[PDB]
């Protein structure tokens, strides 16, 4: 019933044993509310190694 | 550091995504001995690791 | 040319101000100022023969 959306489960991995690289940018906030309607924001990403 | 580990369980800490300013390290005369076995001590500022 | 106690009669120029000339000769024993500090006398910290 509560209009709240927050991170609750970090169900991604079990062990991070021998790490080498970490990248952390400055803290900020993003909207986790369940926005409805037609898709307004368009995000285009390109990855290459 | 306030307390160092001992030789039986020598602590190992990682260095990443930094600029390793060896100038202050080498110029600090508080150290007793300083011996590099692989490369010339003065040139660590040039060859990137 | 070898002795059980170590034939230390043989030496080499470990330090010099720069690269040498072709067929260059030098018997200099002047202490090299390895550290940024000026070096006087004949010995001292970071003063390498
Ligand atoms: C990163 O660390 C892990 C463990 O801390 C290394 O994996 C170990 O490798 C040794 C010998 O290769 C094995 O005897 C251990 O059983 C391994 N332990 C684990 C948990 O895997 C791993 O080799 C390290 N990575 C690198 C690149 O050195
Ligand atoms: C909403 O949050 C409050 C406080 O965290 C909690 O008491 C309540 O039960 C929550 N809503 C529902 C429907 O459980």
């Amino acid at each position: 019933n509560n209009k709240s959306w927050m991170e609750s489960e970090f169900r991604v991995y079990s062990s991070a044993n021998n790490c080498t690289f970490e990248y952390v940018s400055q803290p900020f906030l993003m909207d986790l509310e369940g926005k409805q309607g037609n898709f307004k924001n368009l995000r285009e990403f390109v990855f290459k190694n | 550091a306030t307390k160092f580990a001992s030789v039986y369980a020598w602590n190992r800490k990682r260095i990443s995504n930094c600029v390793a300013d060896y100038s202050v390290l080498y110029n600090s005369a508080s150290f007793s001995t300083f011996k590099c076995y692989g490369v010339s001590p003065t040139k660590l500022n040039d060859l990137c690791f | 040319d070898s002795k059980v106690g170590g034939n230390y009669n043989y030496l080499y120029r470990l330090f010099r101000k720069s690269n040498l000339k072709p067929f260059e000769r030098d018997i200099s024993t002047e202490i090299y100022q390895a550290g940024s500090t000026p070096c006087n006398g004949v010995k001292g910290f970071n003063c390498y023969f």
